[PDB]
RNA sequence: CGGAGAGGUA
């Protein structure tokens, strides 16, 4: 359960509902933490009727010593309370205290809640227990095809959108001297220049990668030629992430209504609309790792030409027995032509007879292949060969 | 140490006996399948009945082998959906949610096989599966032998179990949607357009409502021919005029024959609509009771879409007096404190001073806001202004007792007020705000407090009810009825149980269902 | 095509020696032994031995006197 | 102000000045790391410590 | 490109009233829409003869017993909605019910104007019993579409019958039963096909099957001027 | 686009979801009217004081509006890029007020109630009342319905358990954990207990001569000796203990 | 005594957005003929709609082209809303070929005699270098309603040529249908109404041909019920 | 793949 002392360290509101809601907080907005080790919370100090610009630190304990006004106190001229009577906490409980006998004041009206729970926008009309459940899902979203802004919104989006690293912010201010599908280059201005010559400034973009929840993430250039940009700014839109505000969802035409009984509990209709504009449409990216092993009867290889196969199957690959990328696949096509040299060559009678009845192929190698799964297909778009020094490197490599 | 592992004999209990013939998928609501029905996609369909398939297919001659069968079925043939078909025509599956509480939580139903991928339950069996829709995965499993079919048919269809086997009564109560439908349906109102006139039975208000020429809701004579059961078990068809709704009378062609007029009339509640399927199972039986359910399901979900009940912002009244009432109890507890701080009242004093006064408060403002509802539409006849049942769409939302309590649409509307605080004790100032308006950030964080207590104590008690139903099955599990009757004139004495000066619970539901050890007599 | 297992309830009022010997009944029309007596609708056999039991048509005595029927001809 | 601000101004209904910006969400583990890895001319947390 | 024009359609007849029309398969959101065009056709405007205004042995009520018999004039006027009459001459035509002594007045005691037919042979409509066991109404029947209150005519209409000349409501409409439902239907691949069950009940003067092709038959001839 | 269960909202009370849904349809709004008259090509001076109005909108709120921005390209980009609504920022307990939100519905020319009457579309005609229409930003969680689907009759096969287990080229059975057990047994369900136990879940021999069985067209099972009975008997002997098979 | 509908001025608004009003139409048949014409319109009429882009460069969806501002993934999302018209045959194959740097729009394909752009300004993508040039080949083909990445395969037992880009055809010519029924006045009677059916489309059908096109599909409908088989 | 340890969901 939640500590009175938990207020703008770490979020009331966000964590899981699995075994170990309570145990697993997220740290709040504007928290941090102190040399020592202990968070501490930012605080603008209240002189005597004047609330300073100037911030303090107040650590854990050193909240409870002191009275700290609530967020929503309505300021005017150069920082006094418009209220005699102002809402503050002491230990964590509430009170009503004079306006002159405050020691500090909440920086901002959400530093109290994670980045997660500071996004959902009317935070202050859901259930406390349901705009949980809606933190721990604002989490689960997943990059649909193109990022939509949210119409309503917080303003955070732009701080997430670019303090986390899959936004090409631009290092050095200048004008795009070159936009393309996968790079960025800036002309950086010469004020920002280094002595000698630094040149460009080149932003290489990741272009559908897996992440590791095998959701596709790449970078989209928001920027186009000649563009003047900024230290600081946004030279590549991220996955979910529009104009450098970050995009969970999309927008959708909303009625509030139970048509014909097709909206039981919880459960949403959907316009046939959202399919034609393929919107909340998701790529997502698999990883089907073919390793070559040294076996005792000989050490497996990647070979076009496999044992008791069509020419289906090998029409897909190429020459080093691995699939092309590009190629239209579904579950059990083979992707690497992985082979096992059959040092062990004798075997049961029951084998050799079946094998032979069956008309299956008889060589000294026997089949390692790494086939689609069933359940899942595609298109192969990277092809990564790790071959350590002593191997020879194939035509893919 | 063979002889026992965990949790036992390996092969009968955990772990972990997964069994084939078996799906699992997220569930989604068909409200057009019967009662006795459950919406099967089609992949898993194919994939669940693939021995029947080759068995069929190979039977047709259309496979001579089953290496035919399997190339026949993954190529998709339109021929297949024929096999299917035939496999499926009454094939029933047993659906088991994945916590399985009490007894109706695996029941059978008739696959429909439907497009998508998603398992479409019947939208009124879910609330007997304890279930949401909310991504949860429902289990499918075939019952895969005749006998085991006949298992299902006779016993896991959702049909034959429509009471609770915890205390008798139906299950298959309409919850949420269908019964907000008849709700609206059946209201009155004090003037519409069609307000009046007389019509001949339902037949003519079915045809002037779908019309448009006549409201649902009107004050209107229907000469209706009601049947009854009486004698042996004979109907009587008792015909008279009775002062009703055009709705009520479109309904009312729901209703089978043998059932009173009196349970169609009034505005149908949840617990209405509970009486009119409980008298329906008592008084004609199981097959009239299932085919009005369904038939009830049907209009109540398609009526609630012609209602477009629909809820705004502007809907949700903010009483005009709250904050009046609230300004008084902020004085109220401000001469309190004064006092206290004057040594006029001790800290225990002044707390239950204050925690009454915001009790009162609380109490005022739900009050206020109930009386906003209840005749926020107000009409005139013919020229003076009239109060009836309000037209406002989050009242039906929760009288119906279609979702909400009293205490919720208090809470949204009005303040949710006093609550506890850690160590679980209540704060002395309530939440004194609503949720149309907004909330401060300390009132957000203390209400915190009570969600994320709720939550944790939701978890353990999921786990703590688990193990209780542990024990008691494995205390009670070997107790079966074998006998028809040992003559044992002893029972006991079995009597309604009140408390101080109420009545809590009447002889008349505990006497239900049980058999007399002596022969009453006459209090007289 | 019934579903609804009342008539059945009716017939036998244990309603559960009934699932056995409808299971019986439909065991020995699915496979060679006897043969459906009530007009097939492409039912499966537990519908069909159900609708005959509803028509009071298939009972204990008569489903029991009918087997040891069948013996005593397989004997012969 | 910013460029990629003016390309797109999401309007704001905040009522009550913003002092002090959001700092960098991810403060935490920068400063967790650089005071590890950092040099130290006495003893602070880092190798310098161990 | 290709249509899919749904072939065999089954008719399923209980008495001359109460017909279930299967249709399969209508494609993709067809099913619906034909059946909403379809019951407004038959329910909105469809030709009729119904009863307009009726004759009152004493003055118009509708609040006081019949003079003479111990059944209520409301009760007649509900009756009179569902008898059966089919005009096959001029639109509005003066029926009499004159009949004496006691017993069950229904159809047949009403005279047969020979182009006024009454497909419905025993209707009870009244009940005489000796206080004088006599009722002389003089109504009228009119051709028209729909449904037509009163209301609408009386006030539509400045001249006024005298007092005991009473306007009754008309159900021209000969369909008195319209529901259709869609359920999901199959062919081949596709499961998003849909059967269309069109349940209706008539007054007994036409076949339901005749009044719902004849309406058909009316929304066409509307399209006749927009089909190349 | 969507069409909302409104049963959630008044027993969750998540009305904040409504008060999205309202200020989504006033911002869409506004979108729609700026992109009528980018159609319209309205004059530059015409989308300036437009822009300048919807951001000047409400009472105390700092944003600061053009023309500060360059004259026209700007402008111009930044409408382009409005076209499709305007994005609104309501910090999460510092927000809009519901007037705030009404005063931008009828800068969108747009119901003030955000309610305005539909048809259905199936029927055509008019619901009785009007509805809350807007829009609402939804999100698509991971669990996706692909990665939740899977069903067997035959595949893996485990060793020491036999039991469908592992691989996801197909995957194992359904737990069929001791509360289904139960729930079947409160239930006179017994034969299906049986299969769900002996037939179908554990002995090879049985569910190869089941699946058999089922192929040849007839679903066919015969209890005789239990096999998992017969292991437990024989383990039960090598303990130099006898089991009686006396029938009661 | 049923008058027959008319058609009236068709005015154009836009190429996209038409009024078509029907005058003589009788009572109890304005939103009876409304909802018939709407449902008509928005579940079946033919459409022009790419199905198979083949871009000269790229292997496959996700791979990106050198020079150009756009995912090949959104040229495919531009392509879906490209307005196009094929009348002389049911499917042909567009191509573009642009070098250089600036905006590659629609107008840029080299059209047939047969095929019409209706949207010449439509920016499929963005070319930004010199020596970057784009070479599409566009199939364009008839069709009715939406046809998801699912279907086409199992016409070609998968898409033996490899790069070929597979697209959601759209084939819905129109994108918003409304009716409104008002009191039309004329001196014949006294109670008629005007239909007025607003109609946002792709300008690839004429409103004319679009309303007659559904009300043939309709009556074909209605032959059933009109002659009851049974 | 037999059973334990860990994150996430419901």
């Amino acid at each position: 359960d939640v500590h009175p002392t938990h207020y703008g360290r770490v979020c009331p509101i966000e964590t899981p509902e699995g075994p170990n809601i309570g145990l697993i907080n997220s740290l709040s907005v504007y928290a941090q933490t102190n040399e020592y080790g202990f968070l501490e919370t930012p605080y603008r100090k209240v002189t005597d009727g004047v609330v300073t610009d100037e911030i303090h630190y107040l650590s854990a304990i050193e909240e409870g010593n002191y009275v700290i006004a609530q967020a929503n106190s309505n300021l005017d001229e150069e920082g006094h309370f418009v209220e005699d009577l102002v809402t503050c906490r002491s230990k964590g409980e509430s009170s009503l205290f004079s306006r002159d006998q405050v020691d500090y004041m909440d920086v901002s009206t959400q530093q109290v809640v994670s980045v997660g729970a500071s996004l959902i926008p009317f935070l202050e009309h859901d259930d406390a227990n349901r705009a949980l459940m809606g933190a721990n899902m604002q989490r689960q979203a997943v990059p649909t095809l193109r990022a939509d802004k949210p119409l309503v919104g917080t303003g955070m989006e732009r701080a997430v959108a670019v303090d986390s690293g899959v936004t090409a912010v631009a290092k050095r201010g200048g004008v795009v001297q070159y936009v393309d599908a996968s790079r960025i280059v800036i002309k950086v201005n010469e004020d920002e220049m280094y002595p000698g010559e630094a040149g460009i400034d080149i932003y290489n973009l990741t272009k559908y990668t897996r992440s590791n929840q095998n959701t596709c993430i790449n970078q989209m250039p928001c920027v186009s030629l000649g563009e003047p940009v900024e230290r600081g700014d946004v030279l590549a839109d991220g996955p979910s992430t529009d104009l450098g505000e970050l995009a969970l969802g999309q927008n959708m035409r909303v009625a509030f209504m139970p048509w014909n009984g097709y909206n039981f509990e919880d459960s949403i209709l959907v316009s046939e609309r959202v399919v034609q504009e393929d919107r909340f449409t998701t790529i997502h990216i698999q990883e089907l790792a073919c390793v070559s092993r040294d076996t005792k009867l000989g050490p497996e290889e990647i070979t076009a030409d496999i044992p008791n196969v069509g020419e289906a199957a090998l029409s897909k690959l190429d020459e080093s027995g691995i699939v092309y990328i590009g190629a239209e696949v579904t579950g059990g096509d083979i992707l690497v032509g992985k082979v096992t040299p059959k040092g062990e060559t004798q075997l049961t009678p029951e084998e050799k007879l079946l094998r032979a009845i069956f008309g299956e192929k008889a060589s000294d190698v026997k089949d390692s292949s790494l086939r689609v799964p069933n359940g899942v297909s595609g298109t192969v778009i990277d092809v990564q060969v790790f071959t350590r020094d002593g191997v020879e490197k194939d035509k893919r490599a | 140490d063979m002889i026992k592992g965990k949790q036992g004999r390996f092969r009968q209990n955990l772990l972990g006996k997964r069994v084939d013939y078996s799906g699992r998928s997220v569930i989604t609501v068909g409200p057009y399948l019967r009662l006795h029905q459950c919406g099967l996609p089609k992949k898993m369909a194919l994939e669940l009945f693939k021995p029947f398939i080759y068995g069929k297919l190979e039977l047709r001659g259309l496979a001579t082998t089953i290496k035919a069968a399997k190339k026949m079925v993954e190529r998709e043939e339109a021929v297949v959906w024929d096999i299917l078909d035939e496999v499926i025509r009454e094939h029933p599956v047993l659906l088991n949610r994945a916590p399985t509480l009490h007894r109706l939580g695996i029941q059978a139903f008739e696959p429909v096989l439907i497009e998508g991928k998603a398992i479409q339950l019947h939208p009124l069996v879910c609330a007997a599966y304890n279930a949401d829709f909310d991504g949860d995965q429902m289990a499918v499993h075939v019952p895969l032998t005749l006998e085991a079919q006949l298992e299902a048919r006779a016993l896991m269809m959702s049909t034959n179990n429509i009471l609770s086997p915890a205390n008798g009564e139906p299950i298959i109560v309409p919850s949420q949607d269908v019964v907000l439908g008849l709700y609206y349906m059946t209201r009155d109102c004090v003037n519409a357009k069609g307000e009046g006139m007389v019509l001949t039975g339902p037949k003519e208000a079915e045809r002037l409502y779908r019309s448009g020429l006549a409201s649902l809701h009107a004050r209107v004579k229907v000469r209706i021919t009601e049947y009854e059961k009486d004698a042996n078990g004979e109907l009587v068809a008792k015909t008279s005029l009775k002062d009703t709704t055009v709705g009520r009378a479109i309904l009312w062609m729901i209703v089978p024959k043998g059932l009173p007029y009196s349970i169609v009339n009034q505005a149908l509640g949840k617990k209405a609509i509970s009486k009119m399927l409980n008298t329906c199972y008592r008084i004609l039986g199981l097959k009239p009771t299932v085919i009005f359910a369904d038939q009830i399901m049907y209009t109540g979900f398609a009526y609630a879409a012609r209602s477009g009940a629909s809820v705004g912002i502007d809907d949700m009244v903010i009483p005009e007096k709250k904050h009046e009432i609230i300004s008084e109890a902020e004085a109220e507890v401000a001469e309190i404190q004064e006092q206290f701080q004057s040594g006029l009242v001790t800290a225990g004093e002044r707390y239950n001073k204050v925690i009454d006064i915001w009790a009162a408060a609380n109490d005022r403002v739900s009050k206020a806001m109930m009386d906003n509802l209840q005749t926020e539409t107000v009409i005139n006849r013919d020229g003076q202004e009239e109060k009836q049942v309000s037209f406002n769409s989050i009242y039906m939302m929760a009288d119906s007792g279609a979702r909400g309590s009293a205490a919720q649409i208090r809470q949204l509307a009005g303040m949710r007020g006093l609550m506890a605080k850690p160590d679980g004790s209540i704060i002395e100032t309530p939440i004194t705000a609503n949720f149309r308006e907004g909330l401060n950030v300390l009132q957000y964080f203390i209400s915190t407090h009570g969600a994320r207590k709720g939550l944790a104590d939701t978890a353990l008690k999921t786990a703590n009810s688990g193990y209780l139903t542990r024990r008691l099955v494995d205390v009670a599990q070997d107790l079966v009825v074998t006998e028809d009757d040992c003559g044992t004139h002893e029972g006991i004495m079995m009597t309604p149980v009140i408390e101080g000066g109420d009545v809590k619970e009447p002889l008349r539901d505990r006497v239900l269902g049980r058999v007399t050890a002596e022969d009453v007599l006459k209090p007289g | 095509a019934r579903v609804t297992v009342q008539d059945a309830v009716e017939k036998i009022g244990n309603r559960f020696d009934l699932v056995l010997v409808a299971a019986r009944r439909a065991r020995q029309m699915q496979v060679g032994g006897k043969d459906p007596l009530v007009p097939e609708e492409n039912d499966k056999t537990t519908v069909i031995a159900l609708r005959e039991i509803e028509e009071g048509l298939i009972n204990n005595q008569i489903l029991d006197v009918r087997e040891r029927q069948e013996q005593q001809e397989q004997e012969a | 102000y910013s460029y990629t601000e003016k390309k797109r101004i999401r309007k704001d209904f905040g009522k009550r000045p913003q002092v002090l910006d959001v700092p960098y969400l991810l403060s935490i583990q920068l400063d967790s790391f650089q005071k590890f890895i950092e040099q130290d001319p006495e003893g602070q947390y880092g190798l310098e410590a161990a | 490109t290709e249509f899919l024009k749904p072939r065999l359609v089954d008719i399923e007849q209980v008495s001359s009233t109460h017909a279930k029309v299967t249709l399969e398969p209508l494609e993709r959101g067809f099913g619906h829409t034909l059946g909403n065009a379809l019951r407004r056709i038959l329910l909105s405007s469809m030709p009729g003869c119904a009863v307009t205004e009726v004759e009152i042995d004493g003055v118009l009520h509708e609040y006081s017993t019949k003079e003479g018999v111990q059944e209520d004039i409301l009760e007649i006027l509900l009756n009179l909605k569902g008898l059966a009459v089919r005009v096959q001459g001029k639109d509005e035509v003066i029926l009499t019910l004159n009949k004496s002594g006691i017993g069950p007045v229904t159809a047949a005691d009403i005279t047969h104007d020979g182009d006024v037919e009454i497909v419905k042979p025993q209707h009870v409509i009244c009940h005489l019993t000796d206080e004088n066991a006599s009722i002389s109404m003089r109504i009228k029947v009119q051709r028209g579409r729909g449904y037509v209150p009163a209301s609408t005519r009386i006030h539509s209409e400045e001249d006024e019958r005298p007092i005991g000349r009473l306007l009754v409501d008309a159900c021209y409409s000969p369909v008195e039963r319209i529901a259709y439902n869609v359920e999901a239907a199959r062919v081949e691949q596709r499961t998003d096909l849909d059967k269309l069950v069109i349940e209706m009940e008539t007054n007994g003067t036409i076949d339901p099957e005749e009044a719902i092709r004849r309406a058909a038959t009316i929304l066409a001839e509307q399209l006749e001027a927009f089909v190349d | 686009d969507i069409v909302l269960n409104p049963l959630g909202v008044p027993s969750r009370m998540n009305i904040g979801q409504i008060l999205e849904t309202h200020l989504g349809m006033a911002a869409k709004g506004i979108g729609d009217k700026i992109n009528a008259m980018l159609k319209q090509q309205q004059e530059v001076a015409k989308l300036r004081e437009f822009i300048q109005r919807a951001y000047d909108l409400g009472a105390d709120v700092r944003q600061k509006v053009d023309l500060s921005t360059f004259s026209d390209e700007e402008v111009m980009r930044l409408a382009e890029n409005l076209r499709k609504g305007m994005p609104i920022a309501t910090p999460v307990f510092d927000g809009a007020k519901e007037a705030e939100i009404k005063e931008l519905l009828k800068l969108g020319d747009l119901p003030t109630s955000g309610q305005i009457r539909l048809y259905d579309g199936r029927t055509g005609e008019q619901f009785e009342r009007p509805v809350t229409v807007g829009y609402m930003y939804m999100l698509k969680l991971n669990h996706l319905v692909d990665d939740k689907m899977h069903a067997r009759s035959t595949g893996s096969y485990s060793l020491v358990t036999q039991q469908p287990l592992g691989g996801k080229a197909q995957f194992g059975g359904q737990r069929f954990g001791e509360m289904e057990v139960w729930a079947l047994e409160a239930y006179g369900a017994a034969y299906t207990l049986q299969e769900m136990l002996t037939v179908k879940s554990d002995d090879v021999n049985g569910r190869t001569k089941m699946y058999k069985n089922i192929v040849d067209g007839n679903h066919q099972m015969e209890p005789g000796m239990p096999e998992s009975f017969n292991v437990l008997l024989k383990e039960i002997r090598s303990l130099g203990i006898n089991i009686e098979l006396e029938d009661e």
